[PDB]
C-alpha cells in the first residue's frame, strides 16, 4: 500500500508535467505562428504589386 | 518615432511596455502598434506580448468595473465576482495562474498590464540612480 | 539636469600608501569590534614571545581556537546578526518576498528566519567613513567594548563559565568511538556523593 | 617554466613594507586603529606615501562593442538603418523585383 | 439543423401552456447546438422566436440574457 | 555589500595559457609548417 | 456486537443518544478506567464490530477507521504498560505509595538516590534514578489528553463498542466476593465528552482521524463559526460567507485543492479559502500530500500582485494599504502552530477571547512529525528548467 | 565471412537497431570514398561512435570566452565546445544517394537526391532573404537548453576543468 | 531454517526499553567477565 | 505465488499475458520480480 | 549494529529535533558539462525521465542508442 | 581565506599557528595581525613565499 | 601508494573545501537560544536543569534545556 | 472542403474582445494577427493555401485572394486539406495527432485515395504494397479505439453504412 501510494505521487507529478508539456508546446506553436505571419506579410506584399 | 528612427536610437522594452500600458481603448492601442510599424520598427515578440497584455488587463479592467457596479448596487460582492477575483479573467490569453507563457528570454513579461502614473516609472530609474550612487 | 547624464566609473591603476590604508580601516570598521578584540588576543596567546619554542603546537592551537570560538559563539552578535551577512542579494530578496507573502513563516516560524533590517543598518557614518550597509553588532565601535570580557575570553576553558569540555585532538581522533567499550572494560562509573 | 611574476601573489615587497609599518609590534587593535589614522592624511606629495602598481579589477563585459551588442538585447531595432531611413530626395515608384 | 431548432421554438413559444419545462428544454438545445455552430447568421430568427417565448413567459432576465449574448455576437 | 572593501585589493590570477604558448621552445620553425597525413589502418588484408 | 440495526451514529446523534447529566464527572478517572478495559480486552473483541448492511464502497471506509483506532489503542497500550511498570518499580523501592509517585519532585529523586547510594544499592539508586526520569518525561495523566478523548468519542461514533463495557464478571481480591457488574464507563465518559467538547468533531478532525475527505469540512466550518462569533452580522449564501457591515469581513470556499490540483489544468495558483478583513487578504491553502505539487501549490508573485489589484478593483479597497498574504496547512491533520497563527494573522482575534472561545486550545498540543516537518520547506525552481521540473 | 555483400562485418559497437551491419538499411557502407578520418570503411563514422580510446577526444558539447571569465583570462575557447555539431549528420554515399546500376553507369545520369547535401546554390539566401531580423532576434524558441542548467554554456563556469573523465566516472563511497 | 523454511512473521517508549542501559553504568550484576572476551 | 516460487516468474508466458491483461507496463528487464516495471492505472488509484 | 545502539543508548527516549530544510537529499554525483559522455541529470527531474522503451529527449548532442530487435 | 571576525567569531582551524610560526612573522612582520583582522585571503604565491 | 584529496565541483562552485556551515551551526544555536530564552520566561513566570515546584512547570523547563542542550551538543559535536 | 463553423463559435465564446475586433475591423487592412488563437497549428488553416488564415488575406486585391482560393490548389494539397478538415473533427484537442480516432481517419483516408490512384493506374504494386500496409494499420488503430470508445465507433461507422469493417 505504501508503495502503491508513492506510485500514485509519481503519477500524478509526471501527467502534470505532461500538461505543462502540452501548455510549453501550445506558446511555441503560437510563437512559430506569430514569426510566420511577420514573414509571410512582407511576400504577400511582394505579390501585391 | 520618425526622428528616433532618424537619429538611430533604439527604443527600448521597459519604454515600449509603459507605451502599451498606458493606452485606453483597443482601438488605441491598434492606433498605437500601427504607426509604430509605420515608423520602421521591427516587430519582436516581446512586442507581441506586451500587446496581448494589453489586451488581457484591457478586459480585466472591464470585468472589475463591472462588477463594481453590482457590488456598489447591492452592498455586498457576489459569489461570480469572488471567483474572478480568485481566477481572473475566464480563458484569458496568457493566463496569470501559470507564469510559465509570457516568458521571454526566461524572463517574465508582466509591466504592460497595470496602469503606471508619473511616479511608478520614475522609482526604477531612481533606484537605479540610488544603486550607482551607493554601491 | 541640464543636458543628459553619462556614468563612467574610475579605476586607479596604481594605488597609494594613503588609498591602501583608508581601505584597510573602513574593512577593520565593517567588520565586528568585538570579534577584532577576540582575534587579537587569540593571535598574541598562540604566538606569546614569539619564539620557536614558545609558540603553541598544532594540537594547543587547535584547543585555544576551540576554547575561543565557544566562547563567542554564545554571543548573540554571531547567531544573530554575523552568520547572515554572507547571504546574497538573491537569497536577500527570496527572504524579503517570502516574509513579505508568508503567515506561517512570519508569525511563529518552526525555523528562524532573518531579518535584514535587523541585521543591517543602513547609512551610517563613523569617524569619516560612509557605510551604505553595516551589519548591526551590539558592540557598534571598538570603544564600547570592555576588556573584562577579553580577559574572561583568554582565561582557560572551565566547565563552571560556560559547560564545554576541553578539546584534545589527537585523543577525540583515537578513543571517541571507543570511550564507551573502555568504560564498560573499565567496569563502570563510579558515582560518589 | 616559472617565474617569480607569474606566480599568483598579494604580499608584493611594497605591500609586504606597508603591513610591517602599519601592523608589526603593535601590541593593541586601538594603536592599529590610531596608526590608520595617522597615515590616512599623508599627502600624495609625501616620500613615505609610496605608490605600487594595484591590480585592477577585472569589468563585466570587457569590450565596447560587446557592451553595445548586450545593451542591444533590450531593445527593438528598426527594420532600415539610419542612414536610408529618410525618403530619398529623388521620386522612386515601388514595382515588383 | 437550423430549420429543425427553429420549428421546435416555434411550436413550443405558440402552443399553450408552455410554463417551466419548455424554457429549460429551449434553453439546452440552444446550448447544445451553439456549440456546433451549424446556425451562425440564419439564428437571428431562431432568437427572435426564443424573445417572443420569453415574452409569453414573462421571464426578463432570460431574454436580456439572449440579447446581450446575440449583440454581442453580432447580431443587429 | 561586504565586497566593496574586498574589491581594493583585486588580485586575480595572472595569465598562464599564454605564458606556455609563449615561453621559448625547443622545436620552434621560423614559418609554420602543416603536418603531413599520417598513414591509416585501411583494413584487416590491406594493412 | 454489530447486529442488524446497528448504524454508525454521526455528531448530531451521538450527542441525542449520549444526553445525561451528571453534576460531577471523573474527567480523567473514567479515562484511565476505560482505557485499562480496553487494554483487559482480547483481540478477538474487535471482530463483530463493523455494522452489518452498509455497501461495501463505505464498509472499506468503515473498517479502515475502526482498524486505525484498533491500532492506535495497541500502540498506546504498551506504553501504559511500560509507564505503569515504572511506577510500580519506584513505589517497590522507595516505598513512597503508588498514586503519589506520580508528581514528585527532582528534589525528593535527589535525596532518595542520595539515601540508596548511602546504604550502598548503587543499582538500585540508578535504577530508581533512570525510571523517576523516565516517569517525568512521560507522566502526565494527561499526556495526550486530546488524542485519548477523541479516541473514545471515535470509537463511541462507530456505534457498536457500547455494550461491550457492561455485564463483566470482576470479583474483590480482598474481600473474594464475584459479582457481576453491570456499570458502563463508557457512557459517562461519553455523555461527559458531549457535555463539554462542543467541537469534538472539529477536534476529531484535526488530529487527522477523518480519512474519508476530513480536515476540509471541519475547517470550513470552524472558520465559519469563527467568524460568526467574531462579527454580529451574517449572510452566508452557499460558499461565500460575508457580513453586510461596512468592514469588508469575508469568506470565500473557491474549491478543493486536492481534487482540483488532480483533475486538470495544471496551474499554480489553487488555493481553498480566501478571508479578507477589510484590511487584509489571506489566502489559506492546505499543503497537498503529493510532494511534486506541493512545490506549485503555492500561487506565484504575479498571481499574488493580480489577486491585489482585482481585490481593489471591485471591493473598493484603496491599493494603497492592501496587505495580501498567504498561509500554508498540513495535509493530514492540523497542529497547534498553525491552529495559534490562524486565530491570531487571519482573523483580529486576541488571546484574552481565545480561550473563551477556544476552551480545549490549552489541551491541544498536537505536534507536526518528522515526516510532515518539511511540508512547508519548497525547493526553488530556476526558470531555465520549467520544461524538466514543475 | 568472405561472402560478398557480408563485408560490413559483425561490430556490435553501433548505435543501429541490429548488430549486424551488412543486415542493417539505416545507413549503406560507401567502401571507395569512406574511411578518410576513421580508417575502414566499414567502422561508425566520428560522429557516431559509442567506443572512445584513452588518448583519443571525446565528443564536443554543442553550444549553439562568455562563460570563463572567471577562469583564466588568457584560456581561450575550450576544444571540447563546439558551435556546430550534428550527432546523426548524414553524410554523402554514392551507394545510397547516388546509385547508378540501373542504367548504363554512363556518365551523364544517376538516381540522386538532394537532401543528404545542404544546397550550396545562390537561390537560398535571396528567397529566404526578410527585411525583418532572424529566429534570434525574433526569439521563437522557448525550451532553450535541453539540459536546465548548464554550468558551461547556460550559466557562468566555476572551479576547476576536468578533462579526462576522472570526478565524472566515479563511485561515492558516503 | 532457510528461506526455503515457512515465514517466522514480525508516542512513547516501550517494554524492552526499560532494561537497556548504557554500558557505561555500571552493570545491575559484577560478573567478573574476561576482558578479552568482553573485547 | 510469484512471491516466493520460481516457476511463477517466468516472464514471456507466465507473467507477460497476466501484465497485458491487467494494464501494467510491462518490460524485460523490470523493475520489479514479476516482470511489471510500474503499477497499473487501477492499482495506483484503488487501494486493496 | 547492536553494540553501536546500545552503546548510543539512552535513559530517556529522546524525540528527534527541527533540522534546515535539507541535509538528507542524494547529493549528484560530480560530472563535468563540458568534457562528458552525457549530462549527468539531477534527480529532481524525476517527473522528466522516462523508461527504458520510450525514453525522453535528452543528450540530444549525442547518439542514441537503439534496441536490438529480432 | 580565514575570514574570522566580520562574520562575528575568531578564526577558527588551526592556520592562526602557520601565520604565528616565527618564520612568518620574520619574513613579514605584521602579516599574521594583518590576516587574523581584516580576513585577507592568502595565495598560492603567498604561501610558496 | 599516494592518496589525493582535492573537490569534484561540476563548475557550480569554485571552492575547494568551505568551512563548518555557518548557515546550519547559526540556525541550531538560535534555535538553542530561543529554547533557552522561553525557558526562562516560564520559569520567572512560575517563580513569580531547573527544578520548580511545581510539577508541569518543572518538566517543560526541563524539556526545553534538554532541547536546548542537545542542540548545544549538535555545535559541539561539529 | 470547408472549415466547422464551431470553431469560429468557439473563438467567439471564449475571446469576447478579440472576435468583435474581428468583426469590427472586416473589410480592413490589419497588422496584427488577432486570429492566432484560431489557429493553433498550420494544418487547422486549409480554406486558403500556404496555410494562410483568411482573415489575413483582408487588405489584398481579389486577384492574390483568388490566386490563394481554393481553385488553385494542387491534387496534394486538396488531399491534405481534406484529411486535416476530417482529422480536426475527431481529435480530442488541436495537437491531437495520436489519438487512434485521428490515426484511423487519417489513414481511412490515405486508403481511399490510394484506391482511387490505383483504379485509374493499377500497375504500381508499390502502391498495392503501401496500400495493404496502410489498411493493416487502420485495422489496427480501429482495433484499439474499439476498447477505449464505441460511441466514436456509432458515430464514425455509419460512414457509407459500413456497419462491416
Amino acid at each position: 500500500e505504501k508503495k502503491r501510494i508513492e506510485a500514485r505521487q509519481m503519477m500524478d507529478g509526471r501527467q502534470a508535467l505532461k500538461k505543462k508539456h502540452l501548455d510549453l508546446l501550445r506558446e511555441f506553436h503560437e510563437r512559430q505562428f506569430f514569426f510566420w505571419y511577420e514573414r509571410a506579410s512582407e511576400r504577400l506584399q511582394n505579390m501585391n504589386l | 518615432m520618425h526622428l528616433a528612427g532618424r537619429n538611430g536610437r533604439e527604443l527600448s522594452v521597459r519604454t515600449i511596455q509603459h507605451l502599451f500600458a498606458r493606452t485606453d481603448s483597443f482601438a488605441e492601442a491598434l492606433a498605437v502598434f500601427y504607426t509604430m510599424r509605420r515608423c520602421h520598427v521591427a516587430m519582436n515578440m516581446e512586442a507581441y506580448y506586451s500587446m496581448l497584455y494589453s489586451l488581457q488587463r484591457l478586459e480585466e479592467e472591464g470585468w472589475g468595473q463591472h462588477f463594481r457596479n453590482e457590488y456598489e448596487e447591492n452592498g455586498a460582492p457576489s459569489e461570480q465576482a469572488m471567483d474572478f477575483i480568485v481566477k481572473g479573467i475566464s480563458n484569458a490569453l496568457l493566463p496569470e495562474n501559470k507564469p510559465w507563457l509570457g516568458r521571454v528570454m526566461f524572463q517574465d513579461r508582466n509591466v504592460p498590464d497595470r496602469r503606471y502614473d508619473t511616479r511608478d516609472f520614475d522609482e526604477l530609474d531612481t533606484a537605479w540612480t540610488q544603486r550607482y550612487k551607493s554601491g | 539636469l541640464r543636458y543628459p547624464p553619462i556614468y563612467f566609473i574610475v579605476k586607479r591603476c596604481t594605488l597609494y600608501f594613503s588609498e591602501w590604508a583608508y581601505a584597510v580601516k573602513h574593512q577593520l570598521l565593517l567588520q565586528s569590534p568585538f570579534a577584532l578584540r577576540a582575534a587579537f588576543g587569540l593571535l598574541q596567546e598562540v604566538r606569546g614571545d614569539g619564539a620557536a619554542e614558545n609558540v603553541m603546537p598544532l594540537a594547543e592551537t587547535l584547543g585555544t581556537e576551540f576554547k575561543y570560538f565557544t566562547r563567542l559563539m554564545r554571543r548573540p552578535d554571531f547567531y544573530r546578526v554575523g552568520v547572515h551577512t554572507d547571504k546574497s542579494v538573491e537569497k536577500w530578496e527570496e527572504i524579503k518576498e517570502e516574509r513579505r507573502h508568508n503567515i506561517h513563516h512570519t508569525h511563529r516560524p518552526t525555523r528562524p528566519l532573518p531579518d535584514f533590517e535587523e541585521v543591517f543598518e543602513r547609512d551610517v557614518e563613523i569617524d569619516g567613513h560612509r557605510f551604505v550597509l553595516r551589519p548591526r553588532w551590539n558592540p557598534r565601535t571598538l570603544q564600547d567594548v570592555d576588556d573584562s570580557d577579553i580577559l574572561r575570553l583568554r582565561a582557560p576553558l572551565t566547565y563552571d563559565m560556560d559547560s564545554t569540555a576541553a578539546l584534545h585532538v589527537p585523543t577525540h581522533c583515537g578513543k571517541a568511538s571507543r570511550l564507551a567499550g573502555m568504560l564498560q572494560d573499565a567496569g563502570g562509573v563510579q558515582v560518589l556523593d | 617554466s616559472h617565474s617569480s611574476a607569474m606566480e599568483r601573489a598579494a604580499i608584493t615587497p611594497t605591500r609586504a613594507r606597508w603591513v610591517e609599518d602599519a601592523f608589526a609590534d603593535q601590541p593593541s587593535v586601538n594603536d592599529i586603529m590610531r596608526t590608520l589614522t595617522e597615515i590616512e592624511q599623508l599627502p600624495f606629495q609625501s616620500t613615505h606615501n609610496t605608490s605600487d602598481e594595484s591590480h585592477i579589477t577585472p569589468y563585466t563585459l570587457g569590450s565596447v562593442a560587446a557592451g553595445v551588442q548586450r545593451l542591444g538585447e533590450h531593445r527593438l531595432r528598426y527594420t532600415l538603418s539610419p542612414w536610408d531611413i529618410t525618403p530619398p530626395e529623388d521620386s522612386v515608384v515601388l514595382k515588383h523585383t | 439543423t437550423p430549420e429543425m431548432v427553429l420549428l421546435f421554438i416555434q411550436a413550443c413559444s405558440n402552443c399553450e401552456e408552455p410554463t417551466a419545462v419548455m424554457l429549460e428544454r429551449s434553453e439546452t438545445l440552444i446550448k447544445r447546438l451553439e456549440a456546433v455552430g451549424s446556425s451562425v447568421d440564419l439564428i437571428s430568427p431562431i432568437y427572435d422566436q426564443f424573445l417572443e417565448l420569453c415574452a409569453h413567459l414573462g421571464a426578463v432576465a432570460s431574454g436580456f440574457s439572449a440579447l446581450k449574448r446575440i449583440v454581442g455576437f453580432g447580431k443587429p | 555589500i561586504y565586497a566593496h572593501a574586498l574589491s581594493q585589493f583585486a588580485v586575480c590570477r595572472q595569465p598562464w595559457n599564454e605564458y606556455i604558448g609563449l615561453l621559448t621552445k625547443q622545436d620552434s620553425t621560423p614559418y609554420h609548417t602543416e603536418p603531413q597525413e599520417k598513414p591509416a589502418y585501411r583494413g584487416r588484408k590491406q594493412g | 456486537h454489530a447486529t442488524y440495526g446497528a448504524v454508525p451514529l454521526t455528531h448530531s446523534q451521538v450527542t441525542s443518544v449520549y444526553a445525561t447529566d451528571g453534576g460531577k464527572v471523573d474527567e480523567l478517572g473514567l479515562l484511565e478506567l476505560v482505557e485499562e478495559r480496553i487494554f483487559s480486552w482480547k483481540l478477538n473483541k474487535w471482530e463483530m464490530r463493523i455494522p452489518p448492511n452498509l455497501p461495501n464502497d463505505q464498509k472499506e471506509l468503515i473498517r479502515q477507521e475502526q482498524e486505525n483506532l484498533k491500532q492506535i489503542l495497541s500502540e498506546w497500550r504498551k506504553c501504559f504498560g511500560a509507564l505503569n511498570a515504572d511506577i510500580l518499580q519506584i513505589s517497590s523501592l522507595t516505598g513512597v505509595p503508588k498514586d503519589v509517585v506520580r508528581e514528585k519532585n527532582r528534589t525528593w529523586l535527589q535525596e532518595e538516590v542520595a539515601k540508596l547510594r548511602w546504604m550502598g544499592e548503587v543499582n538500585k539508586a540508578a535504577l530508581l534514578r533512570d525510571a523517576f526520569m523516565r516517569l517525568e518525561a512521560f507522566g502526565s495523566r494527561d499526556f495526550m489528553f486530546m488524542e485519548r478523548l477523541c479516541c473514545i468519542y471515535g470509537l463511541a461514533r462507530q456505534g457498536t463498542f457500547d455494550e461491550a463495557f457492561t455485564n463483566y464478571i470482576t470479583e474483590d481480591p480482598v474481600t473474594n466476593d464475584i459479582f457481576v457488574d453491570e456499570r458502563n464507563p463508557f457512557k459517562e465518559l461519553v455523555a461527559h465528552i458531549v457535555r463539554n467538547y462542543s467541537q469534538i468533531d472539529i477536534i476529531y478532525d484535526f488530529l487527522g482521524f477523518n480519512y474519508s475527505e476530513g480536515y476540509r469540512s471541519s475547517l470550513r466550518r470552524y472558520m465559519e463559526y469563527l467568524q460568526c462569533k467574531t462579527a454580529e452580522n451574517v449572510r452566508a449564501s452557499g460558499r461565500l460567507v460575508t457580513g453586510d457591515k461596512g468592514e469588508h469581513n469575508i469568506l470565500f470556499d473557491y474549491c478543493v485543492s486536492r481534487e482540483s490540483l488532480v483533475s486538470g489544468d495544471s496551474c499554480q495558483g489553487i488555493i481553498d479559502f480566501l478571508y479578507i478583513n477589510g484590511n487584509d487578504v489571506t489566502l489559506i491553502i492546505i499543503a497537498s500530500d503529493n510532494p511534486w505539487l506541493r512545490n506549485r501549490q503555492l500561487p506565484h508573485r504575479r498571481q499574488m500582485e493580480g489577486i491585489a489589484r482585482r481585490v481593489c478593483f471591485v471591493l473598493g479597497i484603496p491599493p494603497s494599504e492592501v496587505r495580501i498574504r498567504n498561509l500554508l496547512l498540513p495535509p493530514t491533520y492540523l497542529d497547534k502552530g498553525s491552529i495559534v497563527r490562524l486565530n491570531d494573522i487571519v482573523f483580529r482575534l486576541s488571546n484574552e477571547q481565545s480561550n473563551l472561545l477556544i476552551p480545549w486550545l490549552t489541551n491541544y498540543n498536537k505536534e507536526l512529525d518528522p515526516k510532515d516537518v518539511d511540508y512547508t520547506a519548497l525547493a526553488k525552481t530556476t526558470n531555465e528548467e520549467e520544461w524538466l521540473t514543475l | 565471412a568472405n561472402h560478398p555483400n557480408r563485408q560490413s562485418g559483425i561490430q556490435f559497437l553501433t548505435h543501429y537497431n541490429t548488430h549486424q551491419r551488412f543486415r542493417v538499411n539505416k545507413d549503406y557502407i560507401d567502401y571507395m570514398h569512406w574511411g578518410k578520418e576513421q580508417g575502414q570503411a566499414r567502422l561508425p563514422h566520428r560522429h557516431q561512435r559509442v567506443a572512445f580510446d584513452f588518448n583519443d577526444q571525446l565528443h564536443p558539447t554543442r553550444i549553439g570566452y562568455a562563460w570563463f571569465a572567471s577562469q583564466d583570462p588568457t584560456f581561450g575557447h575550450h576544444p571540447d565546445l563546439s558551435s556546430s555539431f550534428d550527432p546523426n549528420y548524414r553524410v554523402f554515399s554514392h551507394p545510397e544517394h547516388w546509385n547508378k546500376m540501373f542504367t548504363k553507369r554512363r556518365p551523364g545520369e544517376g538516381d540522386i537526391d538532394l537532401s543528404v547535401l545542404p544546397s550550396r546554390s545562390l537561390l537560398g539566401p535571396l528567397m529566404a532573404h526578410s527585411d525583418t531580423k532572424g529566429i534570434p532576434y525574433f526569439k521563437v524558441d522557448n525550451r532553450g537548453h535541453s539540459n536546465g542548467r548548464v554550468p558551461g554554456v547556460n550559466a557562468p563556469f566555476f572551479g576547476e576543468f576536468d578533462q579526462k573523465m576522472m570526478q565524472a566516472m566515479s563511485r561515492p563511497l558516503n | 531454517g532457510g528461506p526455503g523454511s515457512p515465514v517466522r512473521g514480525p508516542r512513547g517508549y516501550t517494554a524492552e526499553w526499560r532494561d537497556l542501559r548504557n554500558p557505561m553504568r555500571p552493570p545491575e550484576f559484577p560478573t567478573p567477565w574476561e576482558r578479552k572476551y568482553r573485547q | 505465488d510469484a512471491s516466493n516460487n520460481r516457476f511463477f516468474r517466468g516472464y514471456y508466458y507466465g507473467q507477460r499475458e497476466l501484465h497485458q491483461l491487467l494494464g501494467r507496463p510491462h518490460s524485460l528487464e523490470a523493475t520489479n520480480a514479476d516482470g511489471s516495471n510500474d503499477l497499473s492505472t487501477y492499482e495506483a488509484n484503488t487501494s486493496q | 549494529q547492536r553494540n553501536e545502539a546500545v552503546s548510543s543508548h539512552e535513559a530517556v527516549p529522546q524525540t528527534p529535533l527541527v533540522d534546515l530544510p535539507g541535509v538528507e537529499r542524494r547529493r549528484d554525483l560530480p560530472a563535468d558539462p563540458i568534457t562528458r559522455l552525457f549530462f549527468q541529470h539531477k534527480g529532481d527531474h524525476a517527473l522528466y525521465y522516462g523508461t527504458y522503451d520510450k525514453p525522453s529527449v535528452q543528450d540530444d548532442d549525442r547518439v542514441q542508442i537503439e534496441k536490438r530487435v529480432p | 581565506i580565514f575570514d574570522g571576525p566580520n562574520v562575528g567569531i575568531t578564526p577558527y582551524g588551526g592556520m592562526t599557528r602557520l601565520l604565528a610560526r616565527p618564520e612568518t612573522s620574520l619574513k613579514y612582520p605584521g602579516l599574521a595581525e594583518f590576516v587574523v583582522l581584516t580576513g585577507a585571503s592568502l595565495f598560492a604565491g603567498d604561501a610558496l613565499r | 601508494k599516494l592518496s589525493v584529496l582535492e573537490a569534484a565541483q561540476s563548475g557550480l562552485t569554485d571552492y575547494f573545501c568551505g568551512g563548518l556551515n555557518f548557515e546550519i551551526v547559526g540556525f541550531e544555536l538560535h534555535m538553542a537560544a530561543m529554547l533557552r530564552e522561553r525557558a526562562a520566561a516560564i520559569l520567572e513566570r512560575s517563580g513569580a536543569c531547573a527544578m520548580l515546584l511545581e510539577k508541569a512547570d518543572e518538566r517543560e523547563v526541563n524539556k526545553l534545556l534538554r532541547d536546548a542542550s542537545r542542540y548545544e551538543d549538535r555545535v559541539d559535536d561539529a | 472542403v470547408n472549415i466547422p463553423e464551431t470553431r469560429q463559435m468557439k473563438f467567439e465564446e471564449q475571446h469576447p474582445l478579440l472576435a468583435g475586433a474581428l468583426r469590427k475591423l472586416e473589410g480592413q487592412p490589419k497588422g496584427f494577427p488577432f486570429w492566432y488563437r484560431k489557429y493553433p497549428t498550420r494544418r487547422h488553416a486549409y480554406e486558403y493555401r500556404f496555410s494562410i488564415p483568411v482573415e489575413m488575406l483582408d487588405g489584398y486585391n481579389d486577384d492574390v485572394k483568388k490566386a490563394l482560393s481554393k481553385g488553385m490548389m494542387s491534387i496534394q494539397e486538396k488531399q491534405f486539406a481534406q484529411e486535416a478538415m476530417y482529422m480536426e473533427r475527431y481529435a480530442e484537442h488541436d495537437f491531437d495527432t495520436t489519438s487512434p480516432a485521428v490515426l484511423a481517419v487519417k489513414r481511412a483516408l490515405k486508403c481511399r485515395v490510394l484506391r482511387n490512384h490505383l483504379l485509374t493506374n493499377p500497375h504500381n504494386n508499390i502502391i498495392k504494397t503501401v496500400l495493404a500496409n496502410t489498411e493493416r494499420k487502420l485495422n489496427h488503430a480501429l482495433r484499439r479505439l474499439r476498447k477505449v470508445d464505441f460511441k466514436k465507433y456509432w458515430e464514425i461507422i455509419r460512414d457509407h453504412d459500413v456497419q462491416d469493417i
